[PDB]
RNA sequence: GCUAAACCUAGCCCCAAACCCACUCCACCUUACUACCAGACAACCUUAGCCAAACCAUUUACCCAAAUAAAGUAUAGGCGAUA
RNA sequence: GCUACCUAAGAACAGCUAAAAGAGCACACCCGUCUAUGUAGCAAAAUAGUGGGAAGAUUUAUAGGUAGAGGCGACAAACCUA
RNA sequence: CCUCCGCAUAAGCCUGCGUCAGAUUAAAACACUGAACUGACAAUUAACAGCCCAAUAUCUACAAUCAACCAACAAGUCAUUAUUACCCUCACUGUCAACCCAACACAGGCAUGCUCAUAAGGAAAGGUUAAAAAAAGUAAAAGGAACUCGGCAAAUCUUACCCC
């Protein structure tokens, strides 16, 4: 089984990477994972995720500028292209974003908090209480990887003294460090749901086989479960 | 209906899932190999 | 079924077969980026012809030609016929060096001159 | 299952083969000029050709291919009959199209294409099946020429015509006792086109004088290291009788003549056909066109295709100038791009 | 020219020929080396119109006039090599001292027979080279029951050979 | 020569000569039409059109032209008396054309 | 940072060695004269080989930081792929020139002329247009890489056929494959243009001066605008092996040596591959400053002050079926500030030769509706063509 | 009397003795029967099962050290068919 | 290599109504609801139409992978060389 | 008289209706002599598709659908730069055929281009008489499903109701 990952690029480009399809054929080659399988062609986007980041020679805060928003088959939410310095990366669009936008980057952590914008991103301990914000990352200069869909957005808690509670969308409590990056906003492409799909050809060109027609009779985990909330799980790592 | 035409004419999947060096590349093949050289067999392989 | 004791030749493979097959042709070149053959004037082999003009030798051997003893033509008996007088016309005078014997036609190793022996350069 | 002649072929005595496959001759030497309208009005303006100023920017447009050149490697000496001829070919016949407007009113007009491919399709001679399972049968022998020229001049009009169509040569054609597919001639099946460089809307139907290339594979040096002297003439003249056969069935096809239908009128094609150094002149006159055995069984009117020896240009372009420069050579090419239609 | 391929124009068909006594292994070594090669040179064009000769005469369906001569040069042919094959191994001897122009080695290939592996002479050395490294050399634990199969197979052959020359040596003695 | 070792060649390596070849051709008459200049061969397997050219051009001394060669299959359908198929020995006819006309 | 190298991709490390090699003095027994990979233990330390006779089919080049060419700072070349974000911002940033909208009034006192015309140019052009549209090849639906140079050059020969009224055009000739090459500085930034357009237009005599010193002197006041949240370095070949030139595609000697019109092609079968108006411009822009960068430090040697005799390089660059014609003239050479005198040129955009033409006739409910022809024809967009093409040779 | 019936030799099995062999030149690990180019990773593992005990779940000579009597003795074995 | 699924690069679909359509009739094409012929037949599963689809959940040329204490499965205990 | 066929490309053993002698015997479902043969004679020559690309770093978001209006969604089938070194050149594989897979000379199956019937190609019939029975085709004085469990071949051209 001579299979080999597409994943073959060591360095971050803009030209769209061609991908290639599993349908839940991994290294072995058996169907590990129903339900995937025969699709539209698509093509990849290498999509940043880490908001900040210093070009070459650089170290504090810049300047960018929005041209223009496309949209990515690989996910539900719609990506844009935003230029700035030397060098052009994509990043995942907010909600009422359009051409001829100016976002920033910023880092340097105030005294107050900072009325900012619904496009710009700024750190967590220069936000005020109460904002809808996403994209939030979970170490200092790890990447953002929570809160990343269309639509989906966090809303800060309290403060204590180091560490920034951040509520989920999933109603559930989770705390990171301060000097964490997050954007502000909304993800752009809402009313996801409502999206009729309409006939199973829609189905058939995202590549999704339909489900197994055997008869599984439910067994004791099929009723609902009233549960409470789970409790707050900490990153911050003590000594 | 009409099954009787189970056979395709190939070369390239003949080579490719019984040839020679697909054979010696695995100790199975080649022990086939020596089982055949044992019995007496002219051909070894495509 | 295909047929399995005939042997593969270069009429049995598809359009991706045809090529690298052959019939045990020797290379002459290689190829480029083009489609093309970069043939070298150094790699066909060049046949040395002498001339034919005064050579008094007929193919065929007449019949009253008297036979001889057959005996093979080992080393040694080139050896005692070629290097065995100069050896003992030096060593007779007294000028006989043991240290020294590339001037009799010893050669310690064969990277020296082109045409060497035991590696063979020469074709045939 | 048709032939593929190609005009640019490497085989031998291939000329007597084309001229066979065309029903063609040979003359040696330049056509006559037309002496039959006495021009009574010689003392008028009559504007001189300055071969001065022709000769200059000749030489100007050779270096600028051949001398001096902003280039990106060495100089390969493969393709360098692509990337310095090529060019110098098609720079000398604009600015002969150019300079040669106020002489000639018939070029301003002109469509000058750059690289058109020319087709023809046709019926020469019959044969037997021997082996298949059609055979004792009778069948066709068809051919195709697929050319491709470097620079054609289409005008509107036609040229005017040299020898009459009912023009007798006691000169036969040649003739072979073989099989077609001795020399490196092949047979294979696709779509049939006879194109001449442009559509049949387009009015300019007829042309001019067409130009031509040998690629890198028949240069002189290479013959001459193959042990063929003699294999210099054979070739221009085959590749020049070709693509004259073809452009003048393609002329004719499109005003609805063919093989049974033959032709009211002759149609005059001119051609210049050159090298790296070399230059070569031929003529040609389509005289009749029916080629198959049921129509050529009383057609007496055979084709008849002039041209002339290959004559060197320049000698050894070095000391930023030119050492020789032939003028006899520039005096045709200038004089057979000035053939006016003949208007009354 | 062209004419060489083709013998005598009076011996174009005179029913048998008189051509005999081909050369010998010493009237070969007794010769010198620009000889030798003009005398193969030779005999090389004879077999060439020999051969032309025997082809022609089989599409005339007809039978070959001589067609000993071909045999003939070709022992002589084969004489000279061996000759020239021989003095080539005495100079070897001679000057590097080791039998065998094409060097290798004993090795073991995967089905364990002892081959001599002959050297292909390759550009770049073996311990980069890509394909040279997929040749493997080692028995590996798992053919040697196929080798005393085989060894008692070739006990069975001798065997049974033997019991044959005893019946006919047993056969020889009681009719005899 | 055939069934011989060629030696490996190096960028810039001397002329690879050979003296005593072994190489044998047959002037076989042409069984279809032919032009009185195109002469039908047979060389061995091992053989190409440059060193056909040096071997008429050394030994005989023939001007040639063009060589165009091609490789016939020999039949492989007749049976014996134990039902085996009998090979017969393949060969590389030639064409070559002389040069001065 | 989420990094972009995946484990199964890469190469993967070689296996450790055995524990013979850990033991001071003690040699290891391998396999490394048998000549062959065996399964015994064997498995040594082979070193690095080289080849001592240099192959060009095996030619390895050194890493940059000892080439002869590498400097310290990076350089920035421009050549026929470069697709600039803010063709016009960067260009006019780049080039500090002034941008004008109308043309100059001589093309127009020149073209609006009734005897300077042909005696049939609309029906001329359209048969010209038809042609190159569906007339040139076999096939029914040519791509534009076919048709593109073919109608460039069947209307370069249109405007050359009035030679025999304007005893002038003579002194020219359509150059193809050249290439160009200027270096200068722009605010502490060394910049460098290198391309190599489809055909140019050269002359023996250079071109007159367009705009007089009252404009030149006017210019200076007029500052030029400045994108901050984006670098003017971007969308350009960042390198650090160079060679700073200023030699032009000719040298001394040549007959032709005055430029004229440049003739950029965008010769490209999909719309992904072709340029966009503005990068067209753009590209048109620098092909014509580097030209005049070139031909000054040609002439007026290597200096950067004001130039007392300005030239004027014009371009056009089309497409198929639109044009964009560029009236280019260099004033100055002293390009460090921002505050001295700045350039002229005249930018003519959105110039539509026609609207669309119907190869193949449609037929909508057995009768046709459109056809066969240019549907919609513009004939302001000749007319600026020949205007620009005469300027040259009154 | 047509169809068709017999005519002995390639040898075949086991003993005693003996330990038996493997390039004339070229091609043979990729599409073996292919002359010629840049990631070197590839073995080291209780065999199982049928039958029998009227089923079957413990168990069932096969294990590669020359004979025999001891002796089928002490022993092991749902203490039983067996070893 | 027939058949279930997946992967990369290609090809196929006249004409009319085209309501914008996983629209209709209908060539070539994918499958076969029924009648009639034979069950040692053309065939260890055929012959014509009456048939459904035929701009897409369609068909197909090439190459590779998933195999029995399993593979696959729009679930027939269906298929894995009659 | 048919053409629901043929010619090429793709896949496939490679010599399988050319000549000569035997044609006494042997395979044609019978004969001439030859698509179910013995030996000898030699076809096919490339320009057709392959046999391919010297490296170090860097660059490539505005589909196709005549692509020009408009309009989208399944978000898509094609492009380079700077430097170093390299001016020897046309070698190799097949060009036959009535042919493949199904034990066969089988009413089975096979991908694309060409005029969708023509310039490709073939013969339902060995002869004698008109037995019964069976199968495939045209229609019939009156009824038009009254025969059959059921409109079961067939041609007219066919509406409404119920379940799923
Ligand atoms: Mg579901
Ligand atoms: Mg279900
Ligand atoms: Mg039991
Ligand atoms: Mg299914
Ligand atoms: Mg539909
Ligand atoms: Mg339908
Ligand atoms: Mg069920
Ligand atoms: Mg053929
Ligand atoms: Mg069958
Ligand atoms: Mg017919
Ligand atoms: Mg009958
Ligand atoms: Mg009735
Ligand atoms: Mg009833
Ligand atoms: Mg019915």
């Amino acid at each position: 089984a001579n299979f080999v990952s597409w994943k073959s690029r060591t360095k971050y480009t803009i030209t769209p990477v061609k991908m290639r399809k599993s349908g839940g054929r991994d290294h072995t080659g058996r169907i590990r994972v129903h339900g995937i399988g025969g699709g539209h062609k698509q093509r990849y986007r290498m999509i940043d995720f880490l908001r900040f980041r210093p070009e070459e020679t650089k170290s504090g805060p810049f300047e960018e500028k929005v041209i223009q928003v496309r949209y990515d088959p690989c996910r539900s939410a719609d990506i844009a292209l935003v230029a700035g310095g030397s060098r052009k990366r994509w990043i995942i669009a907010t909600e009422n974003m359009q051409a001829g936008d100016t976002i920033l980057n910023s880092n340097h952590i105030g005294r107050m908090a900072v009325a900012a914008r619904e496009g710009d991103a700024h750190p967590l301990g220069a936000l005020p209480v109460g904002t809808l914000i996403n994209n939030v990352e979970s170490e200092p200069g790890r990447g953002a990887q929570y809160i990343r869909a269309a639509g989906t957005c966090g809303v800060l808690l309290r403060k204590v003294n180091g560490t920034a509670i951040i509520q989920l969308p999933s109603k559930r409590q989770m705390q990171v460090l301060e000097t964490c990056v997050a954007t502000v906003g909304r993800v752009s492409n809402v009313d996801h749901n409502k999206r009729v799909i309409g006939k199973a050809g829609r189905n058939r060109w995202l590549g999704k086989r339909p489900n197994s027609g055997r008869w599984h009779r439910k067994g004791g985990w099929a009723g609902r479960k009233i549960r409470p909330l789970p409790p707050m799980k900490s990153y911050v790592k003590l000594p | 209906k009409a099954r009787g035409n189970e056979y395709q004419p190939s070369n390239i999947k003949r080579k490719n899932k019984h040839g020679w060096v697909r054979r010696l590349s695995t100790p199975a093949g080649v022990q086939v190999i020596l089982r055949r050289m044992l019995k007496g067999r002219k051909s070894l392989s495509h | 079924g295909a047929d399995r004791m005939s042997k593969w030749t270069s009429k049995r493979g598809p359009r991706s077969f045809r090529g690298r097959k052959g019939r045990g042709a020797k290379g002459i070149g290689f190829l480029t980026s083009g489609w093309r053959f970069v043939q070298i004037k150094e790699m066909v082999p060049e046949f040395v012809v002498p001339d034919l003009t005064g050579f008094k030798l007929k193919p065929y051997v007449s019949y009253l030609a008297p036979e001889s003893e057959e005996t093979p033509l080992t080393a040694a008996q080139l050896f005692s016929e070629a290097v065995a007088p100069a050896i003992e016309k030096d060593f007779k005078d007294g000028t006989f060096d043991p240290d020294n014997l590339e001037k009799y036609g010893f050669e310690p190793t064969q990277e020296g001159k082109l045409f060497q022996l035991y590696p063979r350069n020469f074709l045939r | 299952m048709k032939y593929m002649v190609y005009p640019q072929t490497f085989a031998l005595n291939a000329d007597r083969w084309y001229q066979y496959f065309t029903k063609t001759v040979f003359l040696s030497g330049l056509p006559p000029p037309p002496a039959e309208p006495e021009p009574e009005p010689e003392p008028e303006p009559e504007p001189a050709l300055d071969l001065a100023a022709l000769r200059a920017v000749a030489c100007d447009c050779l270096l600028q291919e051949h001398f001096y050149l902003r280039r990106r490697r060495r100089v390969h000496r493969y393709e360098e009959s692509e990337v310095i001829s090529l060019p110098f070919l098609d720079q000398l016949v604009s600015t002969l199209v150019g300079l040669l407007s106020p002489h000639n009113p018939a070029l301003a007009a002109a469509a000058l294409d750059y690289r058109c491919p020319v087709h023809f399709y046709w019926v020469r001679g019959e044969e037997i099946i021997p082996r298949g399972h059609r055979r004792g049968r009778i069948d066709d022998l068809r051919y195709q020429i697929d050319d491709k020229p470097n620079n054609q001049i289409r005008i509107s009009k036609q040229l005017a015509e040299f020898v009459p169509l009912d023009y007798s040569v006691p000169i036969e054609i040649p003739t072979i006792k073989c099989k077609p597919d001795k020399l490196p001639l092949f047979k294979r099946q696709y779509e049939n086109h006879i194109f001449v460089g442009s559509k049949t809307a387009d009015p300019c139907c007829y042309g001019h004088t067409q130009f031509h290339l040998l690629p890198d594979k028949l240069r002189r040096e290479r013959l001459l290291r193959q042990n063929c002297a003699d294999q210099i003439e054979v070739v221009f003249r085959a590749n020049a009788i070709a693509s004259l056969f073809a452009w003048t069935g393609a002329q004719a096809m499109y005003q609805g003549f063919w093989s049974e239908a033959d032709v009211t009128r002759p149609f005059v094609s001119q051609a210049v056909i050159t090298d790296g150094k070399y230059f070569s002149f031929f003529c040609y006159q389509l005289n009749t066109l029916a080629l198959t055995t049921q129509a050529d069984q009383n057609n007496p009117r055979k084709n008849i295709c002039w041209g002339t020896q290959s004559k060197p240009l320049y000698e050894t372009i070095e000391d930023n100038d030119v050492k020789g420069f032939n003028d006899d050579v520039l005096l045709q090419i200038v004089h057979f791009l000035l053939n006016r239609p003949k208007e009354e | 020219g062209l004419e060489e391929f083709f013998d005598d124009p009076k011996n174009w068909g005179q029913e048998k020929v008189k051509s005999g006594a081909a050369w010998t292994c010493q009237q070969l070594r007794n010769k010198s080396n620009e000889d030798l090669h003009k005398l193969w040179y030779v005999l090389l064009k004879e077999r060439n119109m020999l051969l032309t000769l025997e082809q022609e005469a089989k599409r005339q369906r007809l039978p070959m006039p001589s067609p000993e001569r071909l045999d003939k040069v070709v022992d002589s042919m084969d004489a000279l090599d061996k000759v020239v094959q021989e003095r080539e191994d005495a100079l070897r001897l001679l000057q590097t001292g080791q039998e065998r122009a094409r060097p290798g080695a004993w090795r073991r290939d995967i089905f364990g027979r002892i081959i001599w592996h002959k050297f292909k002479q390759w550009v770049i050395p073996w311990h980069l080279n890509k394909r040279y490294n997929r040749k493997r050399f080692f028995a590996l634990p798992y053919v040697d029951h196929f080798l005393r199969l085989e060894r008692e197979k070739r006990a069975r052959i001798k065997a049974r050979k033997e019991n044959l020359e005893r019946k006919k040596a047993k056969i020889l003695l009681k009719k005899f | 020569a055939r069934n011989v070792v060629y030696p490996l060649y190096r960028l810039g390596g001397p002329q690879l000569r050979v003296f005593r070849t072994n190489f044998f051709i047959q002037l076989v008459r042409p069984g279809v039409a032919q032009p009185e200049d195109t002469v039908q061969f047979r060389i061995p397997m091992e053989m190409t059109r440059v060193d056909l050219r040096n071997y008429l051009e050394g030994i005989y001394n023939v001007p040639v032209a063009a060589v165009r060669t091609r490789v016939q299959h020999g039949s492989n359908k007749r049976r014996d008396h134990r039902n085996v198929r009998i090979k017969k020995p393949d060969y590389k006819v030639a064409y070559v054309q002389l040069a001065h006309g | 940072a989420y990094e972009w190298g995946v484990r199964s991709t890469r190469k993967s490390e070689p296996p450790p060695l055995d524990r013979v090699y850990e033991i001071p003095g003690l040699e290891p027994i391998t396999f490394a004269g048998k000549m062959h990979f065996v399964p015994w233990l064997a498995r040594p330390i082979f070193p690095p080989w080289d080849r001592g006779y240099k192959d060009p089919r095996f030619y390895r080049s050194p890493p940059l930081h000892e080439h002869p060419l590498y400097k310290d700072q990076a350089c920035y070349i421009f050549h026929h792929r470069c697709r600039l974000l803010e063709g016009v911002k960067q260009a006019l940033w780049l080039t500090k020139t002034k941008l004008i909208e109308g043309l100059p009034e001589k093309v127009l006192s020149l073209v609006d002329d009734p005897r300077n015309h042909i005696e049939n140019q609309d029906e001329c052009v359209l048969n010209v247009i038809s042609h190159a549209r569906l007339w040139q090849t076999t096939e029914e639906i040519p791509k534009r890489e076919t048709y593109c140079p073919v109608i460039v050059d069947n209307l370069i020969q249109l405007c050359k056929s009035q030679i025999l009224k304007h005893p002038s055009l003579a002194r020219r000739i359509c150059v193809q494959n050249s290439t160009f090459s200027a270096t200068w500085n722009r605010e502490s930034l060394l910049l460098q243009v290198r391309g190599s357009g489809g055909a140019r237009l050269s002359t023996k005599d250079p071109l007159p001066t367009i705009a007089s010193r009252e404009e030149i002197e006017a210019t200076k006041n007029h500052v030029l605008e400045t994108f901050y949240p984006i670098s003017p370095i971007i969308d350009l070949h960042e390198c650090n092996i160079y060679d700073v030139k200023n030699d032009t595609g000719f040298q001394e000697g040549y007959p032709y040596p005055y430029p004229h019109t440049l003739y950029l092609l965008d010769k490209a079968n999909l719309r992904p591959h072709r340029l966009q108006p503005d990068q067209l411009r753009a590209k048109m822009i620098l092909f014509a400053f580097g030209s005049a960068l070139a031909q000054a430090r040609l002439l007026y040697g290597n200096d950067a002050k004001v130039l007392e005799q300005p030239v004027v390089v014009q371009s056009v660059g089309t497409d198929g079926r639109v044009f964009h014609f560029l009236v280019f003239q260099l004033n100055t050479t002293d390009l460090d500030c921002n505050e001295g005198v700045k350039n002229l040129a005249w930018v003519d955009s959105d110039q539509l030769l026609y609207q669309h033409f119907w190869c193949l006739p449609v037929i909508k409910k057995r009768v046709v509706v459109e056809p066969v022809g240019p549907v919609g024809f513009k004939p302001e967009t000749f007319r600026k063509f020949l205007a620009l093409y005469l300027h040259g040779a009154a």
